[PDB]
């Protein structure tokens, strides 16, 4: 197979987020970060100005602005994930911007032990050097003084190799990181001096014994006051060689803190978020001494309302927050000085739209104009939400509640989502939810009542699952079925089953409890949504976790832990049992093309069966074990078929005596750079053949079309072509970008086209439209042609 | 002694029986 | 380099046995093919193949080397553990005898956590877990809290999850050995799992499917199964006669549940203890000469049906012992059976 890879909609969420000047000295700049995507924009009164945003080929790991001496404006330095570092410099001439690479380079160590808590990129106060954390022992340290454009580093040893979260110390009087490691005695707090002249560590200023056990965030205090604030799970303490303050305030017992941001360059107030949207203000109290030396006399933790769950916070100016989110929308909110009628003094301001995560879509023509819009479960907890994107228009529908899977039922007019609501143990001996939800407020509810199966802290979170039947032009929850206690929901299916003429609502469940590892039972249910009411079309009570279901011409295929079992749906409204195959895999995912069967595990576990119908049972066609984390698949055609795995990565396989034929062969390679959750076939539009969409965890929304055999021929070359004329954001080479990259292992991509590149030829010059066609004989004017048919699938 | 079997220990009355246990061995 | 990697390696043409990795075999070489064989081993890389018959088998590394000339012959005496397994490709037998062996190195998968990639950078920081059962609860939570971006829960990514794995194997260990939870076993998952499966009361074919199985995770998830499911162990002969179940297996010592004895003859007898044993016939008088177990008297045993050897009854001897009937089971003997896949 050969496929063609275009993005049809850019990553949404938000994953760093810094303030300040890289474009000239005297405005404030922006700069968000959004996986492959760097957004730069301007701080005016009113609020942002919009001025570039460029796609590097990496994923943007690392990002901070710096100044280091002899400098105009601030410098820009970007890690990726696949290590390759690059200092940035903004370069506008009129009405032409660019984005210089000062310095690249790969920071990437052959040996060493990837960091648990991951790459940390941290910048000498006084810019005097970069330290990279990558790997646990070790410290890379480009030196900033003078220009190092190769980015030359030097890797000093570290003796604790349990580093949690590091920091450079102001106020030092020489290069002085603090940082918090665990050992077997526990969790503490030391500080190191860069000797950059001897490339080693000097003993520093401070240490702190033992210091809380989840102390997660070290902050750097300014000169003013000078030290490390060491944010914890019950606690937040300050350390200072002598000076040794520490709160353990009551609001923030209920969540923990995740992100910070100095508000005041002085340092006497910082911003702190937890995981759950509220937003805190940490407050140090000054004490102005005649002698001028300012001593901390006190810590105050005040709560100034409620945000999105925030990746990143940042304080922008006249009160106004950007709040960087990853589960639901990014916002501006406008903190005012009065408390608000509840007492937020958060104000909602501005809400950027977050797709991401999108845990399941589907594909529907509701304005019945052959065209096709998308419905996604997107989001989590409160920012639970279904968008529906048609040509690119989104249109959001909260939920305060996470949608699960997503299903639509035409006939009904409605569709079918399984959503999940937080409820917390209270003393009733019930549980109360936390916020109304999308359940709490339907119009009609059922609970279950089966009594198939018959089975602590006053803080204990528990999860309630419950089917929404959501109307497919007000959404609208008309209903909301509680499934049963200690139930999860796992698969969702609108089909029309048997000869019955009625489509229903089949909802695959698993009984889960804490102890019982495996899924040892579960129940299909059959539903009916026609009179604004669901009714129960009679279950079945399997024996393990019905974790997908497809129909399977007029009959429902579903699996149950290890066995891919075919039901048909017999007179007196029943599903019985046709055929069993039981396999050596976790029948985790169940796509079907036809007649033909392909099961599906974690450790990308492919499987091809078929249903012969004259015998009434399946026959194994072909199986492929390549150990590896696989997320989500699909089948192209017969004989292809396409996965997501591990590291943001695609892959095809392909079928073919006979002890060969029993075997799928790798035919495609390619680094995405996303995690795709959900394959979907279907278009938003209405050459190449085929069409699946893919969403997302960062709301990223894909395209994949099979080519052929010459087409990706030509394509491969313009890619080629193309890369020699598109300068790369960090210098960094395409076809790095783009080779299978596994922490294990890396190997170069194939089969796969990356029309992004592709569709760069239509917004070049019309001079070096000329250099990459040379020689192919074909004109520029050819090649505007293809790409522009391109174009028409997104 | 001539009776006693090299793997399990079992000691026979009588040589051409300590042979029909040695086949149960394979 | 040496993973996947298609390499040659001679073969002990005297040998058989299914080799786990780091299982250790003693050797004596007797015949001038196979002493001049481990002379160049020495030499040169020592690591020879022991085919598990059939084209697989386990590289040994030989790390104990002793030329003891005793009865007027040159014995060279060694000891192996075993590295890396194999697919045979090609055997070419020598003109001495000595058969060498292009042989493609199986694989270990090593791989991530299943959370490494969703994980949220925030929560990245959050992750390294401070040094009874609510622990598990709540290092479910942590660990696979990114689960909630994904389209999974988290129990699933529980039942991939190396170190959760491990624990569920060894709480279960744990009911027939009550006994050191800790060093006892293995930390590395490509260990742990080579090391369970050459203590459990498994079959020969049992071990060469754990053998095959690429993953460390899929190789621990189905020694799970196994535990779960093939607890009924019967005559690996007639396979009409269930011997024990996996409720009646203790560790009579310290030294496991079924631990390897020796006879006096050199003859080692991996013996599972247990408390019950059904349908064997008790063969002799009992005896106490060099008894494996001191204090207890042993008895042949063997099959009701095809009289094939299944182990010993232990009796005590004294009236303070208890227990006072247990049984030893030689691993050889049993077959595990289902009261139906074992998956991975
Ligand atoms: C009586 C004459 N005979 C005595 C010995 O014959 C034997 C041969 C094999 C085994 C045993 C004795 C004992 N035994 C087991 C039983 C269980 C246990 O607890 N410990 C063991 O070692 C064997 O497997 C040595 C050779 C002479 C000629
Ligand atoms: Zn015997
Ligand atoms: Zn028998």
């Amino acid at each position: 197979s050969y496929n063609y890879v275009v993005t049809a909609q850019k990553p949404t969420a938000v994953n760093g987020c810094v303030t300040g000047h890289f474009t000239s000295a005297e405005d404030l700049n922006l700069l968000i970060a959004k996986n492959t995507r760097l957004e730069i924009y301007v701080v005016t009164a009113e609020g942002l100005r919009p001025v570039k945003e460029v796609g590097m080929y990496g994923k943007i790991a690392v990002m901070e602005l710096f100044r280091p001496k002899g400098e105009s404006k601030d410098l820009l330095f970007i890690l990726t994930a696949k290590y390759n570092a690059c200092i940035l410099e903004y370069k506008q001439s009129g009405e032409s911007i660019d984005i210089i690479t000062r310095a690249h380079g790969n920071v990437q160590d052959r040996i060493g032990r990837p960091s648990e808590t991951g790459i940390i990129g941290i910048i000498d106060p006084e810019c005097r050097m970069i330290g990279l954390r990558l790997y646990d022992g070790l410290f890379k340290v480009i030196p900033l003084d003078r220009d190092n454009k190769e980015l030359k580093a030097f890797n000093i040893r570290l003796e604790e190799l349990h580093v949690i979260d590091v920091k450079f110390l102001y106020g030092c009087q020489a290069p002085t990181i603090c940082f918090v490691y665990q050992d077997p005695q526990g969790r503490h707090v030391k500080t190191y001096e860069v000797s950059l002249r001897e490339k080693e560590f000097n003993k520093g200023p401070w240490k702190q014994e033992n210091v809380e056990a989840e102390a997660s965030m070290v902050i750097a205090v300014p000169e003013p006051f000078g030290g490390a604030i060491i944010i914890g799970q019950e606690s937040i303490t300050y350390h200072n060689g002598d000076k040794y303050l520490a709160i353990a305030p009551p609001i923030i017992k209920q969540s923990t803190i995740v992100c910070h941001n100095r508000v005041d360059p002085n340092g006497s107030r910082y911003l702190l978020g937890d995981m759950e949207g509220r937003l805190f203000m940490l407050l140090l109290e000054k004490e102005e001494q005649m002698d001028g030396t300012v001593t901390l006399k006190d810590l105050r933790v005040e709560l100034l309302g409620e945000t999105s769950i925030a990746e990143c916070l940042t304080y922008l100016d006249n009160g106004v927050v950007f709040v960087g989110s990853r589960l639901g929308d990014s916002q501006l909110v406008k903190l005012n000085v009065d408390s608000n009628e509840q007492g937020s003094y958060v104000v909602a301001m501005e809400t950027f739209t977050n797709l991401g995560p999108i845990v399941d879509m589907c594909v529907v023509d509701l304005e019945r104009q052959g065209q096709g819009q998308l419905v996604t479960c997107s989001g989590a907890f409160k920012e639970g939400s279904l968008r529906i994107i048609r040509n690119l228009h989104i249109r959001t529908v909260p939920l305060y509640e996470s949608p699960r899977k997503i299903c639509y039922q035409e006939v009904s007019q409605c569709f079918g989502v399984l959503s999940s609501r937080i409820e917390v143990q209270d003393t009733s001996g019930g549980t109360t939810a936390l916020r109304p939800s999308a359940s709490t407020q339907a119009l009609s509810s059922s609970v279950s009542s089966s009594k198939l199966f018959s089975s602590t802290s006053f803080g204990e979170e528990v999860e309630v699952h419950n089917l929404l039947i959501i109307d497919q032009h007000t959404f609208e929850v008309l209903h909301a079925h509680q499934f049963l206690q200690n139930e999860y929901a796992l698969s969702l299916v609108s089909c029309k089953l048997g000869k019955d003429p009625n489509t229903y609502f089949i909802v695959g469940t698993a009984m889960v409890y804490p102890e019982e590892a495996e899924p040892k039972q579960g129940r299909i249910v059959v539903f009916q949504y026609s009179d604004g009411k669901l009714q129960t079309v009679a279950e079945k009570e399997v024996k393990g976790a019905v974790y997908s279901m497809v129909e399977f011409n007029g009959k429902l295929l579903a699996s149950i832990n290890s066995t891919v079992r075919l039901y048909e749906w017999t007179t007196e409204k029943e599903l019985r049992t046709e055929c069993n195959h039981y396999n050596n895999i976790m029948a985790l995912y169940l796509k079907t093309k036809g007649d033909f069967i392909l099961v599906g595990d974690l450790m990308r576990s492919v499987l091809l069966l078929a249903y012969k119908p004259m015998e009434g049972n399946f026959e194994e066609i072909a199986r492929d074990f390549n150990p590896n984390w696989m997320s989500a698949v699909e089948i192209l055609d017969d004989d292809n078929f396409l996965g997501a795995e591990n590291a943001f990565n695609l892959f095809v396989c392909q079928k073919d005596t006979d002890e060969e034929r029993q075997h799928l062969q790798e035919v495609g390679l390619f680094h995405l750079g996303e995690f795709v959750n959900v394959f979907c076939h279907g278009s938003l539009v209405m050459p190449t053949q085929g069409s699946v969409l893919f969403g997302t965890v960062n709301g990223m929304i894909g395209l994949v079309t099979s080519l052929s055999e010459s087409w990706y021929n030509l394509l491969l070359d313009m890619q080629n072509r193309l890369n020699k004329v598109i300068k790369s954001v960090g210098k960094i080479e395409h076809s790095f970008w783009r080779s299978f990259h596994t922490e294990r292992k890396t190997e170069p991509a194939t089969g796969f086209i990356d029309g992004d590149l592709i569709e760069s030829f239509l917004d070049i010059s019309r001079p070096k439209m000329q250099e990459v066609v040379a020689n192919l004989e074909a004109t520029a004017d050819d090649l505007i042609k293809v790409v522009e048919e391109l174009t028409r699938i997104h | 002694s001539l009776t006693t079997c090299e793997v399990c220990g079992a000691c026979f009355e009588t040589r051409k029986g300590l042979s029909s246990h040695a086949r149960s061995h394979l | 380099h040496d993973d996947d990697s298609c390499q040659v390696i001679p073969v002990l043409p005297q040998v058989m046995m299914i080799l786990i990795p780091g299982q250790t075999l003693p050797l004596q070489l007797f015949h001038p093919q196979e002493v001049s064989m481990v002379r160049n081993l020495i030499q040169k890389d020592r690591t020879f193949a022991v085919l598990a018959y059939a084209q697989f088998g386990t590289t040994a590394e030989i790390y104990a080397y002793r030329e003891e000339q005793d009865f007027g012959i040159e014995i060279v005496k060694v000891k192996a553990i075993g590295r890396q397994r194999f697919k045979v490709l090609e055997l070419r037998t020598q003109s001495d005898g000595i058969q060498q062996a292009k042989v493609q190195i199986l694989p270990e998968c090593v791989l991530p956590s299943t959370m490494s990639a969703v994980q949220l950078e925030s929560l990245n920081k959050c992750q390294i877990f401070p040094s009874s059962y609510k622990w598990w609860q709540k290092y479910q939570k942590r660990k696979f809290h990114c689960a909630n971006l994904t389209s999974w829960p988290r129990w699933l990514y529980s039942l991939y999850d190396a170190e959760t794995l491990m624990d569920r194997i060894k709480k279960q260990l744990r009911e027939w050995d009550e006994n050191l939870k800790d060093d006892s076993l293995p930390s590395n998952p490509i260990d742990f799992s080579y090391r369970v499966a050459a203590c459990l009361p498994i079959d020969d074919v049992l071990r060469i499917q754990l053998l095959k199985i690429g993953s460390a995770i899929q190789r621990l998830r189905c020694e799970l199964d196994i535990m779960n499911k093939c607890t009924s162990l019967c005559c690996k002969q007639c396979q009409e006669t269930e011997i024990t179940t996996k409720n009646e297996i203790f560790s009579l010592s310290l030294c496991g549940p079924m631990a390897a004895y020796v006879n006096p003859h050199g003859y080692v007898h991996e013996t599972l203890t247990v408390y019950k044993a059904c349908n064997l016939n008790l063969i002799g008088r009992p005896s106490t000469e060099h008894s494996w177990f001191p204090g207890y008297a042993w008895t042949v045993a063997q099959c009701k049906i095809c009289a094939s050897h299944i182990g010993w009854k232990f009796t005590a001897t004294k009236k303070d012992m208890s227990p006072q009937k247990f049984w030893g089971l030689t691993r050889s003997a049993l077959l595990p059976t289902i009261p139906v896949i074992l998956c991975l």
